[PDB]
C-alpha cells in the first residue's frame, strides 16, 4: 500500500 | 538470473551512473530569506519531497539495482534516502564554503540553523562534511560511486550476494578512477578508506536528523508529504 | 610522535597487546531474570568493560598525543559503538548468539523490550563477519578506527585543527597495516581494495547500531527501572538525546 | 567529570 511501491513500478 | 551489472567495465560504470544523476531542484522564489521555523521547515520539506521522487527513479537507473526484488529496492531505499540526500547537499555545498547550498536559490549558513530548535547541530555536521570533502577535492566520478554504495550498504544487514558483488564491482570502480587519476598504489587505498570512512559520518548525520524529523512531526507544526512520512516511518 | 614511526608489523602486535580481557557478567542460569534484570546484568558489564576500554583507548597509538578534551571527545563519540563491535567479535563462533560474556550467551529470545531490534542487527554483523571471516589482526584494526574515525568530525581555531590533522595520519597507517596484513594473507591486490572497503562499510552499520542503542538507553533512563551507572549516565548525556 | 578523571590516572 505505500507510495514508494507505486512509484517504483511508475 | 544473472545481472547485466557484473558485466560492464569501470567506464560503462562510471558513464552509466553520471548519466543516472538526478538534477538539482530550485526552491520557491520567495524572497524572504527564510527565518520562522515554519518557513523554515516548509521550504525544506517541499524540496525534500520534490528530491525524493527524483531519488527514486535516480535509483532505479543504478546498475544492479532493478535486478533486486520490489521488496529488496524498498527496503534499501526506505534505510538510505536521508543519506543520500544529505550526501547530494554536502556535494552541491562542496565549493560554498561555510554555506549549504540547499537549491542555486536557497543558501543557508548555520545562523539561519539556529532558528529551528536542534538544527544547528545538524547543520554543523552537515558543513563539516562539505569542507572535508573540498579538502580532499572529491570529484563529480568518485561522489557519484559514494552515492550509490550508500544505496545498496546501508540497507544490506537488515536483510545478499548479488548486492556485495555490485558493492564490489563499484570499488572497482573507484580504484579505477583513481589510478587513472595519476595516484599512486598507497595513496589508492588510502583514499578509499578516507572516502569510506565518512559514509560513516554521513550515516550519523542521518540517524540524528531523522530524530529531528520525528520530533518536527509530532509537533504537527509543518505538513508532512504521504510519501515524507512513510519515508520516516519506515525508522520506527 | 611514536605512532606515526611504526611499521605495519608493530602496530598489529602494538594493538594486539593492548587488547582488554573478557569479563564475566553476574549472570545465574539458575536465578529468574526479568527484562529489567536481565538489562542490569549487561548494564554493569558494560560499565565495568568501559574502564577497561579507556586505558586500551592510551594504549593504541598516537591517542595519547591528542589532548585530554579531544580524548574525551573521542572517547564519548565511540564508547557504544566500541562496545558493540567488541561483542561482535566475541560472538563470530557461536551462530544465532550474542556472547556479551562467557558465562552470558544469549539469543533473540531473551531480548524480550526495544533491545530486540538491535540483537538482531548485532547478531546480522557478526554472521556478516563469519561471511568474511574476519581476522584478530584486522579486528583490532577496525576497532582502532572507530575510536579516532567516529567523533573526528564533531570537535575553534587553526591550531585545533593540527589535531585533526594527526588523527588522519594514523588512520592512514591503520589503513596501511590492514593492506599489509591482507598482502600477507595471499590477496591479490583487487581482492585487498575489495576486502578493505567490505571492513569499512561495516563500520557504517556499527555507527548506525550505536545510534539506535543510544536512543533505546536514553529511554531506559526516563522509564528509571533500570539503573544506569554513573560513568553510563555521563556517556549517554554527552550525546544530548 | 568520570571520564576526564580516569583518562588522567
Ligand atoms: O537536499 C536536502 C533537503 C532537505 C534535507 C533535510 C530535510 C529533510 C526532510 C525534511 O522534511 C526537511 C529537511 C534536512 Cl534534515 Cl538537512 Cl533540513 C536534506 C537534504
Ligand atoms: O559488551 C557489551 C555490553 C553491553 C552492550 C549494550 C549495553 C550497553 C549499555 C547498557 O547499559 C546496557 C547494554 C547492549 Cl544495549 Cl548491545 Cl546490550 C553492548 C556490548
Amino acid at each position: 500500500h505505500k507510495i514508494l511501491h507505486r512509484l517504483l513500478q511508475e | 538470473k544473472n545481472s547485466l551489472a557484473l558485466s560492464l567495465t569501470a567506464d560503462q560504470m562510471v558513464s552509466a551512473l553520471l548519466d543516472a544523476e538526478p538534477p538539482i531542484l530550485y526552491s520557491e522564489y520567495d524572497p524572504t530569506r527564510p527565518f520562522s521555523e515554519a518557513s523554515m521547515m516548509g521550504l525544506l520539506t517541499n524540496l525534500a519531497d520534490r528530491e525524493l521522487v527524483h531519488m527514486i527513479n535516480w535509483a532505479k537507473r543504478v546498475p544492479g539495482f532493478v535486478d533486486l526484488t520490489l521488496h529488496d529496492q524498498v527496503h534499501l531505499l526506505e534505510c538510505a534516502w536521508l543519506e543520500i540526500l544529505m550526501i547530494g547537499l554536502v556535494w552541491r555545498s562542496m565549493e560554498h564554503p561555510g554555506k549549504l547550498l540547499f537549491a542555486p536559490n536557497l543558501l543557508l549558513d548555520r545562523n539561519q540553523g539556529k532558528c529551528v530548535e536542534g538544527m544547528v547541530e545538524i547543520f554543523d555536521m552537515l558543513l563539516a562534511t562539505s569542507s572535508r570533502f573540498r579538502m580532499m577535492n572529491l570529484q563529480g566520478e568518485e561522489f557519484v560511486c559514494l552515492k550509490s554504495i550508500i544505496l545498496l550498504n546501508s540497507g544490506v544487514y537488515t536483510f545478499k550476494d548479488h548486492i556485495h558483488r555490485v558493492l564490489d564491482k563499484i570499488t572497482d570502480t573507484l580504484i579505477h578512477l583513481m589510478a587513472k587519476a595519476g595516484l599512486t598504489l598507497q595513496q589508492q587505498h588510502q583514499r578509499l578508506a578516507q572516502l569510506l570512512l565518512i559514509l560513516s559520518h554521513i550515516r550519523h548525520m542521518s540517524n540524528k536528523g531523522m530524530e529531528h524529523l520525528y520530533s518536527m512531526k509530532c509537533k504537527n507544526v509543518v505538513p508532512l508529504s504521504d510519501l515524507l512520512l512513510e519515508m520516516l516511518d519506515a525508522h520506527r
